[PDB]
RNA sequence: UUUUAGUGGGCCAUUUUUGGUAAGCAGAACUGGCGAUGCGGGAUGAACCGAACGUAGAGUUAAGGUGCCGGAAUACACGCU
RNA sequence: AUGCCCUGACGAGUAGGCAGGCGUGGAGGUCAGUGACGAAGCCUAGACCGUAAGGUCGGGUCGAACGGCCUCUAGUGCAGA
């Protein structure tokens, strides 16, 4: 039979039933999608901070 | 010797100055609002006989009447009368006026009679339809002691005082005008006038500003 | 249990508001204004008055 | 009519009482009503909370999780407080003297805790000799540890555990899971 | 509009730092209260200067009376308006005691001869016709002879009781 | 039928800005871009390399990832009823500081500068933003400017 | 008799009568929630029968009380009465539907004795 | 966070629209409705206006009206026909 | 003490979801339950309780069994096919 095709009314009434959310951000990102070179040294440059630190402290 | 009546001594004793306070500072209210209309009143005086134009100061409060119901409003104007906590027919919020309020009114203008209160309608609402925000549960405000619980860290121990950082917009307004629960009205006591509601009140309905006018309303709709 | 109405019922227009019955000793509410006797320039009335 | 700006006659989404009707339990729950009302410290509103709760939101305790909270910075003479179950664990071998205050306690974890010179105490012995909680250790299970969590948010780049009834070759080790077998997850 | 009223509206064009004290420009407005007539204010300053509500001032509105209004006078409307295919002037003669009173029988003539609404015309000028012979209209130049009187023929007298008892009479 | 490629529906919006065609200019690659540096995203239509999709002319977004000559910026879109994070590797020449953001952070320096002689003496400097708020008392004079204005003026066709 | 009590109101004496029970006579007039789609009924509009709705519930200071401001209880034989000895300003006897005409005079008896109020004390009395 | 039902035939109105001379036409966009909804008004009507609904009492209104049906001025006023 | 009480707000609804209840046949327990001085059934513009599902009582007919409550179970509720 003939149909209707395509419509978008009714289509923000739902998407406002529940209220969209922006993406609840985090301190500290995943490091996926760095630089692999920074991320390589990262490992590091943050090991030897907490030697420093664990040491210190003791 | 549970000692009840010496702390009965005490707390009539304590209810005492508290009352001391808030009669002198009702009186140091109504001094300054006695003054403030007449140095108002002479400063035109003085202008019209120094061939100049007293301006007015512009008026920093408005009080909104939603004026129209539920049903069929669009999304915009929808959200900002729940912003200003409009969301009945007849509900009523004192609005401090300043650029994000004036255009938050302007959305909202063919729904709402909005305009100027004086004093006396300021006084009136509070004392007929006052009732606080305290646990959400709407209480009646009915005595003084519920006020200075709520709104006491501001400085605002009666109802006097709770008038008093309305019409004039203290630094505690937004303090003191969210506390109220919004203004739960009847309908007009003479009616509306106007045959239509929603047309503007310029060109003959109701709705949008009628800027001191809005105390003969709000005063047939109390 | 009822909300009585302060703008009626004189005991809670006192319960709140002990001033109350200090403004209405003084009458305070139909008091008089001093006449001074100012008139405005000529310049206004000429121009209130103006075609 | 009210523009509403929320669900109108919605509940709190949390237990107010135990499903349980376990007789004893709601004794507790009696008891620890009374003192989360008349108390004012905030270790008996977590408990009795925590008495509403269901089995799998009552993980169990182990006695090796009991011992390394005890090894945490002078907290070894506190009253360690499990809403739940303590089990045993073999793989520790020193378990430390101290009070543990928990529901159950199973026939190993009541052997390895008296043994040591310790006390095995219900909740309603904790409330007589600690009402407001004074120096005590609230510690909790493992909830996302359940087999059933691993199914949870199954789907394309997730890494969680499809829901299968049958492991090893030929079930779902093939198009889907590799680059070869046409495509991967 | 039970009766309007002529104001007085100045306005100012709000001071800049390089301009300060603009030009203040005054109207005569004829409106029910002083709502319409700030509103009329702006709307008239918005056909003649680059200055709206939202970058001007209203520094002085203020009600104008009639200076004699118990002596009678022939004014001289002239107005401005539109009709459903086109804008058109107009004079108009209006015998009143009141400018605020010719100003509700032009408005009540204009809606009765030309359907023309409030929101069609525009006042161009009222002014009192201050000698007889500078009348115009014929209409008005009737009730301007010496000696006039009239009569009152058919008069019909309303009743507040539903049946009558003498088959009245329209006597004056 | 219906034709949804990469740059369709994109004729004017990667198009060079009148009398301003040619090469990019030297300041574009002399920009530094941080991590946590807030850029508009502005398709050059000159460089064909590290373009983005139409959907993020004009969004302003966050550098992630800095690599040779291409930030890495995230964006927010709007997918049904939610937001996801989109992470962009755009090139730098379709890339510029977000204006507002160096207007911030001088007000960050300014509110730690005002509030240093807040320290000196007199608490509670009063350092928020404030809209417009309605104005004061005037007096007007009229000396030299007596207020005149006519009325409406007749209809005139005026051809 | 009983304690003192509020007013007793209704909000709704009127039967709730099923829809279409006087006009079929398949159709009993116990009360069913009309479940039709174009049901004039269900939509309710404004000229038709009014349906149960918890509106209409009874004040709770005056709920499952006789007009004689007892609750009724409804007793078997004179054991079932003595339940009710201390507390005859609030519950009436009813003497059940299938008590012999002997054990009721039994019943009536003791209630006498009791001071309660038995609401049918007259069913089976040979008069 | 888990789990699950129904739905996956739509239709109308304002505004901006494509096709069509036009359509109670065939197709889009945004919103508000109907479907799924009674109530007051438009005589009558899914969609318009007003307003969304526990059971009652009192007051005041909306949109619409106030010769009579029919509650409410054969009101007041200026004209026009 | 899923009680007693204080306070505030709210109440539209198809498909659909869930909760609290009403009723039926049979089962475990109990009421040392009712019953030939009349069980059950049936009729009753007689009465009472419950918003309701329903429950209760009186009268007439009748003649051998049948209820309340705490639980278990299902071939468990009809206006339509
Ligand atoms: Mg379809
Ligand atoms: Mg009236
Ligand atoms: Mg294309
Ligand atoms: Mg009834
Ligand atoms: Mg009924
Ligand atoms: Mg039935
Ligand atoms: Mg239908
Ligand atoms: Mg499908
Ligand atoms: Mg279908
Ligand atoms: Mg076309
Ligand atoms: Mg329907
Ligand atoms: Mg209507
Ligand atoms: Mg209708
Ligand atoms: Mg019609
Ligand atoms: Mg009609
Ligand atoms: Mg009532
Ligand atoms: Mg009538
Ligand atoms: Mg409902
Ligand atoms: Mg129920
Ligand atoms: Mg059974
Ligand atoms: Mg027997
Ligand atoms: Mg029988
Ligand atoms: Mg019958
Ligand atoms: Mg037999
Ligand atoms: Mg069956
Ligand atoms: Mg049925
Ligand atoms: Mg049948
Ligand atoms: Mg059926």
């Amino acid at each position: 039979a003939k149909s209707k095709n395509h419509t978008a009314h009714n289509q923000t009434r739902k998407a406002h039933r529940n209220g969209i959310k922006k993406p609840k951000t985090y301190k500290y990102p995943s490091l996926k999608g760095v630089d692999p070179k920074f991320r390589r040294n990262h490992k590091h440059a943050l090991h030897g901070t907490a030697k420093a630190l664990a040491a210190a402290k003791k | 010797a549970e000692q009840v009546a010496a702390e009965r001594a005490a707390r009539k004793a304590a209810n005492k100055e508290k009352r001391a306070i808030i009669l002198e500072r009702n009186a140091a209210y109504q001094k300054e609002y006695e003054t403030a209309e007449r140095n108002i009143i002479q400063a035109k005086r003085d202008a019209k006989a120094a061939g100049s134009y007293y301006v007015e100061a512009q008026h920093k409060l408005v009080f909104v009447v939603r004026i129209k119901g539920i049903n069929k409003i669009p999304p915009k104007p929808r959200k900002v009368l729940q912003l200003l906590r409009l969301t009945r027919i007849n509900s009523g919020t004192f609005v401090k006026v300043t650029k994000a309020t004036l255009e938050l009114l302007k959305l909202i203008e063919p729904y709402v009679a909005y305009g100027y209160p004086s004093y006396s309608t300021i006084r009136q609402l509070v004392y007929k339809r006052g009732f606080g925000k305290i646990n959400k549960q709407r209480v009646p405000l009915s005595d003084n002691a519920i006020i200075e619980a709520n709104l006491g860290k501001y400085g605002i121990l009666s109802i006097d005082d709770l008038i008093h950082e309305i019409i004039t917009v203290g630094p505690h307004f937004k303090q003191a005008n969210n506390f109220l629960w919004p203004f739960k009205l009847s309908n007009p006591s003479g009616g509306w006038g106007v045959p239509r509601k929603f047309k503007h009140f310029i060109q003959g309905g109701s709705f949008g500003n009628r800027e001191e006018f809005i105390n003969k309303l709000v005063k047939s709709m109390n | 249990v009822l909300k009585k109405n302060p703008l009626k019922n004189k005991q809670v227009l006192l319960r709140l508001n002990p001033y109350a019955k200090v403004f209405a000793a003084e009458k305070l509410g139909s008091k008089k204004a001093e006449k001074t006797g100012t008139k405005p320039a000529a310049v206004f009335t000429e121009t209130l008055k103006h075609d | 009519g009210i523009d509403h700006t929320s669900k109108q006659h919605k509940r709190s989404g949390h237990r107010t009482a135990p499903k349980s009707d376990n007789v004893y339990l709601k004794l507790l729950v009696k008891l620890y009503t009374f003192l989360a009302r008349r108390t004012d410290a905030p270790f008996n509103k977590v408990v009795l909370k925590a008495l509403f709760l269901s089995k799998i939101n009552r993980p169990p305790v182990s006695v090796s999780r009991i011992a390394r909270a005890l090894k945490q910075e002078g907290a070894a003479n506190k009253t360690v407080v499990v809403v739940g179950t303590v089990t045993d664990d073999a793989r520790i071998f020193e378990f430390p003297k101290t009070t543990v205050a928990a529901l159950r306690f199973t026939a190993g974890a009541r052997a390895k805790i008296v043994k040591a010179g310790g006390e095995c105490i219900t909740l309603d012995q904790l409330a007589v000799r600690a009402p407001k909680g004074q120096n005590t250790l609230i510690l909790r299970g493992p909830r996302n540890s359940r087999e059933a969590v691993r199914h949870f948010g199954m789907g394309p780049h997730k890494g969680k555990a499809p829901r299968i009834l049958s492991t090893g070759r030929k079930f779902e080790r093939a198009r889907g899971r590799r680059r070869s077998k046409g495509f991967k997850v | 509009m039970a009766h309007f009223k002529e104001y007085q509206v100045i306005g100012r064009r709000l001071p800049t730092e390089s301009v300060p004290e603009p030009k203040l420009f005054r109207m005569r407005i004829f409106a029910s209260n002083e709502v319409i007539a700030k509103s009329r204010y702006w709307y008239f300053l918005q056909k003649l200067h680059k200055v709206k509500k939202a970058s001007g001032e209203i520094v002085s509105i203020n009600q104008i009376n009639e200076a004699h209004p118990t002596k009678v006078k022939n004014f001289g409307v002239w107005v401005r308006y539109d009709s459903r295919s086109g804008t058109h002037n107009m004079y108009k003669e209006i015998r009143d005691v009141s400018r605020v009173a010719a100003v509700e029988t032009l408005y009540q003539d204009m809606a009765a001869r030309h359907r023309a609404r409030f929101r069609s015309i525009h006042i161009l000028k009222v002014a009192e016709i201050e000698k007889t012979a500078d009348v115009k209209r014929q209409y008005v130049k009737q009730f301007l002879t010496k000696d006039l009187k009239f009569p009152l023929p058919h008069r019909v007298q309303k009743s507040t009781k539903t049946f009558s008892y003498k088959r009245p009479s329209t006597f004056y | 039928g219906k034709s949804h490629g990469y740059r369709s529906r994109t004729r004017y919006m990667f198009q060079r800005d009148f009398r301003k065609h040619g090469a990019v200019h030297l300041s574009t690659y002399l920009k530094v871009y941080k991590v946590g540096d807030i850029v508009d995203i502005k398709a050059n239509g000159s460089i064909q390399k590290g373009m983005p999709h139409k959907f993020y002319q004009g969004k302003t977004g966050v550098v992630y990832n800095v690599t040779k000559s291409s930030v890495g910026v995230i964006i927010n879109k709007m997918v049904g009823n939610r937001y996801l994070e989109k992470r962009l590797n755009l090139r730098v020449e379709h890339i510029k500081h977000s204006k507002c953001r160096q207007e911030f952070l001088e007000r960050v320096k300014a509110n730690a500068a005002k509030r240093a002689e807040a320290k000196a003496q007199g608490v509670a400097v009063q350092l928020k933003r404030q809209p417009a708020q309605p104005r004061e008392s005037r007096i007007v004079s009229t000396e030299g400017n007596v207020p005149q204005t006519l009325a409406p003026v007749p209809y005139e066709t005026f051809i | 008799a009983s304690l003192p009590h509020p007013k007793i109101v209704k909000k709704h004496t009127k039967k709730f009568k099923r829809h279409h029970s006087d006009r079929y006579h398949r159709v009993a007039e116990n009360w069913r929630k009309q479940k039709g789609i174009d049901s004039v009924v269900r939509r309710r509009f404004r000229g038709n029968i009014s349906q149960p709705k918890i509106g209409y519930g009874s004040n709770k200071k005056t709920k499952f009380l006789s007009p004689s401001g007892h609750k009724t209880f409804l007793v078997a034989n004179v054991k079932d009465l003595e339940t009710l000895t201390m507390h005859t300003k609030t519950y009436a006897a009813e003497i059940a539907h299938n008590i012999s005409a002997k054990n009721r005079v039994v019943i009536l008896a003791r209630a006498k004795a009791l001071g309660i109020k038995v609401t049918n004390p007259k069913g089976r009395l040979a008069l």
